[PDB]
């Protein structure tokens, strides 16, 4: 905004305003499980 | 001005406002499982 008024005299006014803001966020995450269950053959037995 | 008298007044004012917000993201998930049985020990492969 600039306002200049003169009546005869000289007046000069100058104003400048600048504003800049940036905001960034990154969120990444993972969760995983690996369950496994096996069993041998072992043909033998205890049938006694 | 009327006739000595002279008067002059000038006023100027401007404003500007801007806003820009952008957010883009993707999340993916996929799970696969299996189960099997085999009825010598070499066949366990």
């Amino acid at each position: 905004s600039s306002s200049r008024k003169r009546s005869f005299f000289r007046s000069s006014s100058s104003s400048s305003r600048s504003y800049t803001s940036h905001t960034n966020e990154i969120h990444k995450g993972k969760s995983y499980q690996l369950l496994v269950v096996e069993n041998t053959v072992e043909v033998a037995q205890f049938i006694n | 001005r009327v006739l000595f008298a002279k008067k002059t007044k000038v006023e100027h004012r401007c404003t500007t406002n801007k806003l820009s917000e952008k957010h883009e993201g993707s999340f993916i998930q996929g799970a696969e499982k299996s189960i099997s049985l085999i009825r010598s020990e070499y066949g366990a492969a």
